[PDB]
């Protein structure tokens, strides 16, 4: 479970390469699973920015 | 060309060992023949489609 903004969901899979993907979450190439993703603006932006 | 028994016997085990080899140039439809040159060029999941 985690936060990205919604641009980033598509590294969310396996055999991917990017930011995300590399840098904070890889899958691997056997991932047996499911990704789910939803909008969170209501709870996770701020005015100002959070 | 009284020896055409032998002499044939000879040529076809030649013929049959190198389209064999021949058979290593042929693409079979990959991107390429040459393997380093699949590995060099293209993401590793695609990589092992070609």
């Amino acid at each position: 479970s985690f936060v990205i903004r919604g641009d980033e969901v598509r590294q969310i899979a396996p055999g991917q390469t990017g930011k995300i993907a590399d840098y904070n979450y890889k899958l691997p190439d056997d991932f047996t699973g499911c990704v789910i993703a939803w909008n969170s603006n209501n709870l996770d932006s701020k005015v100002g920015g959070n | 060309s009284a020896l055409g028994k032998l002499q044939d016997v000879v040529n076809q085990n030649a013929q049959a060992l190198n389209t064999l080899v021949k058979q290593l140039s042929s693409n079979f439809g990959a991107i390429s023949s040459v393997l380093n040159d699949i590995l060099s060029r293209l993401d590793k999941v695609e990589a092992e489609v070609q």
